[PDB]
RNA sequence: CCCCUGAAAAGAUAUCGGGGGUGCCCAAAGCUCGGCUCAGGCGGGUCAGAAAUCCGCCGUAGAGUGUAAGGGCAAAAGCCG
RNA sequence: GCCCCUAACCCGGCCAUAGGCGCCGGUGCUACACCCGGUCUCAUCAGAACCCGGAAGUUAAGGCCGGCGCCGCGCUCGGGAGUACUGGGCUCCGCGAGGGCCCGGGAAACCGGCGUGCUGGGAGGGGGC
């Protein structure tokens, strides 16, 4: 900036993407990392492994994978995370992946949100990635029922109100109460595809 | 005060930070730059006289002022001050020691002889290389044996050799 | 090995507005002073306000003494009388510490310097003693009498 | 006249100005049950929680040091804000100075006694308190300074200036300007 | 008066670093995995002091031995002596000559 | 015993050589996690002032880091919890 | 499933050719954002932030790309300059401190010129197997 005497910070710290006192410590495990990133309408779930000239990738995806597996839900919503988790888990497995370590970033690690919603379906795919016991979401957060409840209280109080706050579920085909019965329908095709895949 | 060919000869390492050297005496010169500084007048002049260094060595602050006076006093009322400009260019930053048993100078300077003989501060002076710059002369063509005459007075009272260099500006 | 106290501070046993002399009163005026007041201690300050020293009885009784005392050989201001350093102790300064201030000091008070530096009241023997009234110890006289 | 409706849209949807927050300020110095009692005015005046403001360097001619809390302070949003702003402005009489005005789309203005107020009444055990009110103007797309990933700087032409501060109170808050 | 010899007596050259290597290091060096035989090069890090190995090392070159934990054991010589360095990567270097 | 310099760009290196310090202190000034950014300057703001609390802008560390000197340190090694 | 090419996005490496000031633009189906609310997980004085749910609007800003000027910066470029300094030899000069010669190395400031991120992996997009 001003003067030679300036010291200009790193590309990414002064980006503001990478924190790296935190990125040393990941890269202390000596294990592969599983990054996860949110977006204002999409999440991001790789496995990363460090490499000194730069990190490889092994498997990286964004939530417009689901569509592959006909979800009808909000992109970046609980059960879009833990659905994006699974995809990345089973392709990690079939990379040889056993094991993996969280990296959140700049997020923080707050119980229930999205980035320990995409590491259960990393989990139950057979990943195995150590965890606290008391920051996954619950079955029914992980299953859309908070969203369910949130469009049938609105819609007995407000319905010109549902045709807005829920103005693409509809255009899908899927009424956002309707949720948690489709949860439970994608996650077997994910599941059986992958599984079936790996008889093979 | 000892002679000069005590103090002339460039034997050590500089020794000029006075935040480490207890009792560094003050340079005793009043001013550096005499007759007309500024910028102005000094476009009228055309011509520069250099008082050079011909030895390297070490050249004290009463040696320097000593010179200093002799010179602007003779510029001053053989050539006027609004006709000059005269600059002493170095100024005295090394200190110099001496080792002698005195007054309350410290508690080791009781010991006599080579026992806790690093001195004490006793002056200041120049160390100049050869070829360096001592007086600077800025003036007309039409003075020109003045200021020869002053920088030949200067160099009377300077330790080391030196000689006149005369070019234009 | 005297235990029991208060547990009263300085704050409690406090004389905020003590009567006050600015600097260029004589003596007469010190005694006409003391007696509308009925203070056995003044606080005398300058033209601006400002307090510099405590005059209590016994400093103006024993300056008289010294003074006016030559009767063989028969044939000023109030700034001259003040003492501006005293024995000081804060607002929560209790008061065993304030009576050894006092006695050590060998003052009839102790001005009362606040975090900032300055005087907001004086506590002197009578206080102190009145402090004893409603909390003191038992104990009979024949151990306190001189 | 509620918080969403006192916008002071311009030729850009994303070029409108509205209240970004508002704050009051008591600076008392250490006292306690008289930081309880600025509290508790607080607490009833606007609605809404204080928050203790430590002192953040100790300073023996005020008597003070650093980590004992020696103030009260509390930020609006967008429909208590504008209530007490409103309610503010009639104590400060529908008028403040154009020098107030900062270069950044910021103003603040002091009520030296809360009896001005609306809604007030003297109160014995409590006494009269004065208060500093800073409000702060903003557009949309400001969070980009204050996220905590991806950090940046708002560009020069999306940030409330001085000019179009002073014309939001005029015609959107019905201020006087002098 | 004689020498003292702390841990680093003569490291104000040596510890000190320019204006424009301010701050953290760049984590590159962490994600060397060295094996038994390899040569590296001993570089001290100023900012992890406190797991450097001694001034007398530097610029040395070694023979990675075995890994202890996350230090790496580095078989080194002292003019004639045989010396055992256990330092992390971090005050490594790849020896990029034989 | 410790730091800088002497010391001559590996290592080592003396003098009653130069500038200094040590015989402690701290239940937090130790461990970890998280949040924040310091000195200073500027603009606005009742008391309020050079300096208190509040709103914003700038601010390469010009602060702080128990203690000598040297070194290190800015989503920290500093400050707060 | 595979090889090839390729913006804005994610994870990096080196950490200013990458920074700072100002000016003129391009980018919007997707992606990135700004954005809309606070039932739920979560949070504070404050849904500002963090966290959660979403999609009416907007490229105004951020991001990414292109161009210009200034400061800063970089260069194994030209001058400075074989200069300053330096390893070896000397019955070579000087009263002396010092300097000279032969053999072998060789800068820095500064001036001018040029340059102002490069690059690894993945996503998305295109092609073919
Ligand atoms: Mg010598
Ligand atoms: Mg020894
Ligand atoms: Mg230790
Ligand atoms: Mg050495
Ligand atoms: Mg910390």
């Amino acid at each position: 900036a001003r003067g030679a005497r300036y010291k200009v910070p790193f590309r990414r710290r002064r980006e503001g993407v990478t924190n790296y006192r935190k990125r040393r410590k990941l890269l202390l495990s000596r294990k592969p990392r599983l990054v996860v990133r949110k977006t204002n309408k999409h999440l991001i779930a790789q496995i990363v492994i460090a490499r000194p000239h730069g990190d490889e990738t092994v498997v990286g995806l964004d939530t417009r994978v689901l569509s592959k597996f006909g979800w009808k839900g909000d992109e970046n919503n609980t059960s879009a995370a833990y659905l994006l988790g699974l995809i990345v888990g089973y392709k990690a497995r079939a990379k040889g992946i056993k094991e993996a370590i969280l990296d959140i970033g700049l997020h923080r690690p707050t119980p229930g949100a999205r980035v320990f919603a995409v590491m259960k379906g990393v989990i139950d795919a057979g990943v195995e990635v150590p965890h606290g016991e008391e920051v996954v979401p619950s079955e029914e957060r992980i299953r859309g029922e908070h969203v369910a409840e949130y469009a049938k209280r609105l819609k007995e109080e407000a319905p010109e109100a549902y045709k807005a706050r829920f103005s693409r579920y509809l255009q899908r085909g899927l009424p956002p109460e309707e949720l948690p019965s489709h949860f439970e329908e994608v996650k077997k095709k994910i599941v059986e595809y992958y599984e079936q895949k790996l008889a093979k | 005060a000892r002679p000069a060919r005590c103090y002339r000869r460039i034997k050590g390492p500089p020794y000029t930070r006075e935040e480490y050297i207890h009792g560094a005496p003050m340079i005793q010169i009043p001013k550096f730059d005499m007759g007309t500084t500024s910028a102005a007048a000094r476009a009228a002049f055309t011509m520069v006289a250099k008082l050079v260094a011909e030895e390297r060595g070490q050249i004290r602050m009463q040696a320097l002022e000593a010179a200093r006076q002799i010179s602007s006093k003779y510029l001053t009322k053989y050539v006027g001050d609004a006709n000059y400009y005269l600059r002493l260019n170095v100024v005295p930053h090394h200190v110099l020691r001496e080792n002698r048993m005195l007054a309350m100078a410290g508690a080791d300077r009781l010991q006599e002889g080579m026992r806790l003989a690093f001195g004490s501060p006793a002056g200041r002076a120049a160390r100049v290389e050869p070829g360096q710059v001592i007086f600077y002369v800025e003036f007309k063509p039409e003075h020109l044996a003045h200021v020869k005459e002053a920088l030949r007075r200067a160099a009377s009272k300077l330790p080391i050799p030196t000689r006149i260099v005369v070019e234009p500006k | 090995p005297v235990k029991h106290v208060t547990g009263l501070r300085a704050r409690d046993v406090m004389l905020s507005d003590v009567p006050m002399v600015n600097v260029r009163d004589p003596l007469s005026s010190i005694r006409k002073a003391f007696l509308r007041s009925k203070s056995g201690i003044l606080a005398v300050v300058d033209d601006s306000g400002k307090v510099v020293g405590f005059i209590t009885r016994r400093d103006f009784m024993s300056y008289i003494a010294e003074k006016s005392l030559g009767y063989w050989r028969r044939q000023g201001t109030a700034g001259d009388l003040a003492k501006s350093e005293y024995p000081t102790v804060s607002e929560s300064a209790t008061l065993e510490e304030v009576a050894y201030k006092m006695l050590a000091a060998g003052t009839d008070y102790v001005v009362v310097i606040d975090s900032a530096g300055q005087p907001i009241g004086v506590v002197t023997k009578d206080e102190l003693v009145k402090a004893y009234k409603e909390r003191g110890r038992s104990v009979k006289v024949g151990e306190l009498m001189t | 006249m509620k918080w969403k409706e006192l916008v002071l849209v311009k030729d850009h949807p994303m070029k409108r100005v509205y209240i970004e927050k508002v704050v009051v300020n008591i600076g008392v110095g250490t006292g306690g049950e008289r930081l309880e009692k600025a509290a508790n005015l607080l607490r009833e005046l606007t609605g809404a929680e204080p928050s203790l403001r430590r002192a953040k360097r100790s300073i023996k001619d005020f008597g003070i040091r650093k980590g004992e809390p020696i103030g009260v302070a509390v930020t609006l949003r967008r429909d208590k804000a504008v209530e007490f702003l409103m309610r503010a402005l009639q104590a400060v009489g529908n008028r403040i100075k154009r020098s107030s005005f900062d270069e950044r789309g910021n103003v603040c203005f002091g009520i030296k006694e809360h009896i001005m107020l609306p809604g007030v009444k003297y109160d014995p055990a409590v006494g009269i308190w004065g208060m500093d009110v800073c409000v702060r103007l903003a557009k949309p797309g400001l969070r980009v300074q204050l996220r905590r990933r991806r950090r940046s700087k708002v560009g020069k032409g999306q940030l409330v200036t001085r000019e179009e501060a002073v014309e939001f109170f005029q015609k959107v808050l019905g201020v006087q300007v002098d | 008066v004689k020498r003292t010899h702390g841990y680093r007596y003569k490291s104000r050259k040596l510890l000190s670093k320019a204006p424009r290597e301010r701050g953290m290091s760049g984590l590159s060096r962490l994600l060397y995995e060295y094996k038994p035989g390899d040569k590296v090069v001993i570089d001290i890090d100023p900012t992890f002091i406190s797991t450097a190995p001694h001034r007398r090392y530097q610029g040395k070159v070694g023979v990675v031995i075995g890994t202890r934990g996350r230090a790496y054991v580095i078989e080194t010589y002292i003019g004639d002596k045989k010396k055992i360095i256990i330092t992390t990567p971090e005050h490594l270097r790849p020896h990029l000559g034989g």
